[PDB]
């Protein structure tokens, strides 16, 4: 049941639990056929939003257990974002296990390829958010890894109008920017992905992308 | 902090 | 740990979980002691938005099974979530009600607490009379009904018309009516004469009441536009 699974995920989304429809593509990636750009998606809408609750509430408290230098206090603050962390972990894991043995092997596209890799390096920027001591090293390699090869994979493959193509730039430098600490570089990856675009001159998914890259530009500027 | 890719009832608090 | 744990549930508020934040309050109400007024928020809290987030999933799903009508495997489809979904929704409130039965009501040692708690109670029976069906309706909208006659009379006698609790209890108390068994007139001329008799006294609003109060004067005569 495919269809099945993908209808009740599109209702789970109408519905907003998103527990439901991440379990719901789960299980369709995990049967173990490429995904349309429909399931694709929807599996990105789902544990974005899945993971997404978590690093909310993870900021929330980090401030909260930071702007509390109050002992038993930022104590009790600091196992509780250490168990949603822990929580957050299991879903990047969830996801890049996902990314691993089903997504990346079946793309054939190149569309598909750097789709699978700017996921595979949002979901390690998402845990690198969060990776602390000598673990935070290798955790950033991996996301940045992911999102070169993709990076290039696009930059020789795809034109710089593509909505995947957009949101990559899009993703990459602000990993640049966040991760890395790199707004010089975050800018320049950003100015250029928005510059080469609007030369070249899909709408709808192509124009919020450079919207948010022109949004991030006019901050950090 | 970057950008990435009607009956009313009380108010309960 | 009802410091540990009160502490915990302002936390999990604060992260926007909320589950969690009822679960910390769960443990606290079931220790037995009458909860502070501080406490008797976050549970408010944590389970009105633990019970709203199935109330909202719900009501998209419901009209999605009403927008379907005609439309057979897809109408099945939603069906089966609805009732997936209501299922939460009842153990949530059966919940709610037993630590209401138990432990609030049980313990409220003062007015102001047995209005708020027979509140609640009238108010969480709504919402399973909002997804009971038929048979079993009945009795649910008569177990809400029930609690929120008691809570109002109460608050007549307690209360000042303009006492936020007695307000939003009035208000609660004219939704059920408009909603739940669909009394239009008796739905209007309550929330029509809560409005009225505190808007009569707006003077008696302290400098702890008046926005609480306006608020819910503001959500009584919006209501009475709406009908």
């Amino acid at each position: 049941d495919k269809n099945e699974l993908v209808q009740k995920a599109k209702l789970a989304e109408q519905a907003e639990r998103y527990d439901d429809m991440a379990a719901c593509m789960k299980s369709v990636t995990e049967q173990g056929a490429e995904l349309s750009n429909e399931e694709r998606n929807l599996l990105s809408v789902a544990y974005k939003n899945v993971v997404g609750a978590r690093r909310s509430s993870w900021r929330v408290v980090s401030s909260i257990e930071q702007k509390t230098e109050a002992e038993k206090k930022q104590q009790m603050a600091r196992e509780y974002r250490e168990k949603i962390e822990t929580e957050l972990r299991d879903i990047c894991n969830d996801v890049l296990s996902l990314l691993e043995k089903f997504l990346i092997p079946n793309a054939s596209q190149a569309e598909s390829k750097v789709f699978y890799l700017k996921m595979k390096g949002d979901y390690y920027r998402y845990l690198a958010e969060v990776a602390a001591g000598d673990d935070k090293k290798g955790i950033v390699d991996q996301s940045q890894q992911a999102y070169q090869e993709a990076f290039e994979i696009s930059k020789k493959e795809m034109q710089p109008t593509h909505p995947i193509r957009l949101g990559l730039a899009l993703n990459f430098s602000v990993f640049y920017y966040e991760i890395l600490n790199s707004p010089e570089k975050a800018c320049s990856l950003a100015k250029t992905a928005f510059d080469e675009a609007i030369a070249e001159l899909s709408y709808k998914d192509s124009t919020l992308i450079m919207q948010l890259l022109r949004d991030n530009l006019t901050l950090w500027t | 902090r970057s950008k990435s890719a009607k009956a009313l009832s009380f108010d309960n608090r």
